């Protein structure tokens, strides 16, 4: 019952920002950690009122850390490492990351050495970038292998399918997402413009990265809710990778976050699972739900929460292999985030996020053909093959998604 | 003396329903449950010594308590005080999650030692004991797993004692975990093999009983967990109080009245009145939807019934023709005439001047089985969420043996 937060890149520590921003006075505290139900999973015993978050804010070219530092974090476990991330895989994982990897894996385990029990790691990063990816999956690499018994879970942001933030995100996506698999026994995956059209849908005017990690830090919170606050029905994350990840391989989920408020609950559950809400553009027509994970909060009541099926038997379209009545782990919370009465997440292994997976090897089909950015791996000392073989790991488990429909 | 009970709790079902059972248990007998305490002034009413002990002295519950994640554990504590056995509350951290095989091989092993110092010690204690209670959900990983591992260890080891199981289905309406199928199969092979009896509680059906029958537009989980609390006292007050007019049943007596054959030992349960705190509350205590399980049971066939009635009795001639009169038209086994015991107890309960539990052997329970068999036979035509029952110990032939064991329950029944 302990978590180990890692944040690699500009986009998982702004997730981290807003994520530690809310976990804070989801627990009365605020956002320096100052005292204004178990919470010490999430944070390390420092001063009676000061509940440090031990999560490393590890990332190349720091740049934002300076601003995450202005909200006080555990100044020793994290490094503004010497710049030169640029957008290269290879760069943060063995032109720069192998001169930090030593050091980040001291932290890491000097965090865990103090660690009464752990449940896993819940990462954010983003696969798109060249710092939070590479230097991600030699994370992964080195903590996959080191605590072989414990659940590493990846919050990753994917790139956005209308326009792009980089020009090799394609490969950092598919050969992070190789790691992520090899690695990890569990992965919520994000998209840029579900949260924006979330967001335009919740608020009334243009939002920005601010409001998208905010929704992505509620989806973070609502994850580990009935870890961390134990109602009835609770959760776990070794539960989340027993009854989430049918197939050893497939462990990487959707999620969305209700409401976007003294609403009334049938309407809460029914756009709780609303195609439209999830926070990652998925396949929805054309695939199905694996496993959901319906996981309410705050002032739930049981039979509101048993009674609400006609979005399951009406709107939830299921595998051939799981029951019509199933397909739902649910779980009870006596705390919801405040402006919330009541609130909801849907946690789904879906077939629909191997849509996601396919349109970076959309991206990866035209350009390794093309040899379009491969000697920036090449000279930094990542070779055409293991970018083959890890593209033919990945299209192998989106296959393994269009086999489970 | 009288004889003895030890309920052990596994899960988090089994542990909240085991707290608010020996709540209302302990303001039965006029002792707070929050403190452990007996009321000063006040003796406890009934043989506590059945379902309790003096602890010096403090009229401790006889409850073990295992799950191997703590949350469950610490509400507990928190919503009961000091009532149960620090030493009796043994809990891990990294839980089952949904697994079996983590209860059976794997932390459940390395949990087990510990449980059955406790659950020795609490029977070294005991004066003659003639049954324990598993209150556990089979639908979740830690409940089902470990109640596996606990009851054939026990009947092993001992095996003289009789088991009454309680467990909590997975609901038809909705499911809580995806591998409730699996967990509920796996547990059910035991407790065919292992439990000498078997107690069914079913959520969406006490949803329904406590919504328009207790005037509740949304009950909580605590209401259905009230509601098994009060079909837990009404059967056990057979166990707990004696007297002149009162008959004492021992769960052995209960056992053997209640199970003919050896492998026909999973029972259903409902209570009456189905009013907020006679012939019309006859017809409450067998109603098709009065039996806390999904299911109507009145197109089955109840093999044997302990009816228990406990408060006032003005009428007992007139009650006993109503039974007489009702057994006409209740489907019964021709095989065992002597179906109904007609148990009494002079102390109603708390909420009600005077109350009866139906504790009934019947078919149809098989069917409902059946059903989470349906779901077994859709998990395991794709095998899915099956990596971790490999890797955690069990086998593919081992899921085989146990689903087939299942299945032989199941056509044991028709
Ligand atoms: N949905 C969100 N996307 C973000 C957020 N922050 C950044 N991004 C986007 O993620 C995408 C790539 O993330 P980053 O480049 O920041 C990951 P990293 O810092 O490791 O890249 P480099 O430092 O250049 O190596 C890009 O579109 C960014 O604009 C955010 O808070 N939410
Ligand atoms: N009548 C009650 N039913 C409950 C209660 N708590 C849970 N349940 C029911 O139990 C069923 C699920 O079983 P659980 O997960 O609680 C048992 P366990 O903790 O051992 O599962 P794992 O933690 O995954 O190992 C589900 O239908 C719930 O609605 C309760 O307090 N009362």
């Amino acid at each position: 019952r302990e978590i180990l937060s890692i944040h690699v890149g500009q986009c998982g520590n702004q997730i981290a920002d807003s994520f530690w921003r809310l976990a804070l006075r989801e627990h009365g505290l605020t956002e320096a950690g100052t005292l204004k139900s178990n919470m010490e999973v999430f944070f390390h015993k420092v001063r009676d009122g000061k509940y440090v978050p031990r999560a490393v804010l590890v990332d190349l070219e720091p740049g934002v850390i300076a601003r995450i530092e202005g909200q006080l974090f555990d100044e020793s476990s994290i490094v503004r490492k010497i710049p030169g991330a640029a957008n290269n895989w290879a760069r943060g994982y063995n032109v720069e990351g192998e001169k930090v990897i030593d050091q980040i894996m001291n932290v890491i385990d000097s965090a865990v050495e103090k660690t009464k029990g752990l449940q896993g790691f819940l990462m954010t990063h983003s696969i798109g970038g060249g710092s939070g990816s590479g230097l991600g999956s030699l994370i992964l690499e080195r903590l996959r292998q080191a605590y072989p018994k414990k659940r590493i879970f990846t919050f990753s942001v994917v790139p956005s399918p209308l326009i792009s933030d980089s020009a090799v995100e394609p490969y950092n996506a598919i050969l992070t997402l190789q790691r992520i698999l090899d690695n990890a026994d569990g992965a919520v995956l994000l998209d840029n413009e579900a949260l924006f059209r979330i967001a335009k849908a919740k608020l009334n005017r243009s939002p920005n990265y601010m409001d998208l990690n905010n929704i992505i830090a509620l989806i973070v919170s609502s994850v580990t809710a009935s870890l961390r606050f134990p109602g009835k029905l609770n959760t776990d994350l070794s539960e989340f990778v027993t009854n989430l990840v049918p197939f050893p391989g497939n462990h990487f989920l959707t999620a969305s976050f209700a409401p976007m408020v003294r609403t009334n609950f049938p309407d809460l559950a029914r756009e709780t699972f609303a195609q439209d809400n999830f926070t990652a553009a998925i396949d929805w027509q054309q695939g199905v739900y694996l496993a959901a994970s319906a996981l309410f909060r705050g002032d739930v009541k049981a039979k509101d929460v048993d009674e609400n099926m006609a979005t399951i038997r009406k709107s939830l379209n299921y595998a051939s292999y799981m029951p019509a009545s199933g397909g739902l782990k649910l779980g009870y919370a006596e705390t919801a985030p405040e402006g919330f009465a009541s609130s909801g997440l849907a946690l789904v292994n879906h077939t629909g996020i191997a849509a996601v997976f396919e349109r970076l090897i959309a991206q990866f089909d035209i350009m390794f053909d093309n040899h379009a950015y491969t000697h920036w791996y090449e000279n930094a000392g990542v070779s055409r093959d293991m970018m083959a073989k890890a593209r033919n790991q990945i299209a192998t488990l989106a296959q393994s998604y269009r086999d489970a429909s | 003396k009288v004889n003895n009970t030890i309920v052990v709790s596994i899960g988090q079902a089994g542990n909240q329903i085991a707290a608010s059972f020996w709540k209302t248990v302990c303001l039965e007998h006029g002792i707070d449950p929050l403190t452990g305490q007996t009321a000063p002034g006040v003796a406890p009413r009934g043989n506590w010594s059945s379902f309790f002990s003096k602890l010096g002295g403090s009229y401790v519950p006889r409850a073990i308590m295992v799950d191997l994640e703590p949350s469950v554990i610490d509400n507990v504590k928190a919503t009961s005080g000091s009532l149960f056995n620090p030493a009796n509350l043994i809990s891990r951290t990294e839980g089952a999650g949904g697994n079996f095989a983590v209860g059976y091989l794997g932390a459940g092993r390395e949990v087990l030692p510990e449980v059955m110092s406790r659950l020795d010690y609490e029977i070294d204690k005991c004066d003659n004991v003639g049954g324990i209670i598993v209150l556990h959900a089979i639908g979740g990983g830690t409940g089902s797993g470990f109640g596996a591992l606990l009851i054939e260890s026990l009947k092993e080891k001992y095996g003289e004692i009789p088991v009454l199981s309680c467990a909590v289905l997975p609901s038809p309406q909705v499911s809580s975990v995806v591998t409730e199928p699996y967990n509920t199969v796996f547990a059910l092979n035991t407790l065919r093999r292992s439990a000498d009896a078997c107690l069914i509680f079913d959520n969406e059906a006490l949803f329904d009983l406590a919504h328009r029958k207790w005037n509740i537009e949304s009950p909580t989980v605590d209401d259905l967990n009230l509601l098994i609390t009060e079909a837990l006292a009404g059967i056990t007050a057979s166990m707990r109080f004696s007297g002149f007019l009162t008959v004492e049943i021992s769960l052995r007596e209960l056992l053997t009245n209640l199970v003919p054959q050896p492998s026909l030992h999973f029972l259903m349960c409902a209570f009456a009145p189905l009013t907020p705190p006679i012939e019309e509350m006859i017809k409450s205590l067998f109603d098709n939807g009065s039996v806390f399980a999904a299911c109507s049971p009145m197109e089955g066939r109840f093999l044997s019934t302990a009816v228990l009635y406990r408060g006032i009795m003005e009428d007992k001639p007139l009650a006993d023709a109503a039974l007489a009169a009702m057994r006409e038209k209740l489907p019964l086994t021709y095989w065992i005439p002597t179906a109904f015991k007609i148990g009494y107890v002079e102390q109603p309960g708390i909420s009600h001047r005077k109350s009866m539990v139906l504790l009934a052997n019947n078919t149809e329970i098989a069917r409902v089985l059946d059903r989470i068999c349906h779901n077994f036979d859709k998990l395991w035509q794709r095998k899915a969420f099956a990596n971790w029952y490999l890797n955690e110990g069990m086998s593919e032939e081992q899921i085989n043996v146990l689903r087939a064991s299942a299945q032989e329950l199941v056509q044991s029944y028709q």
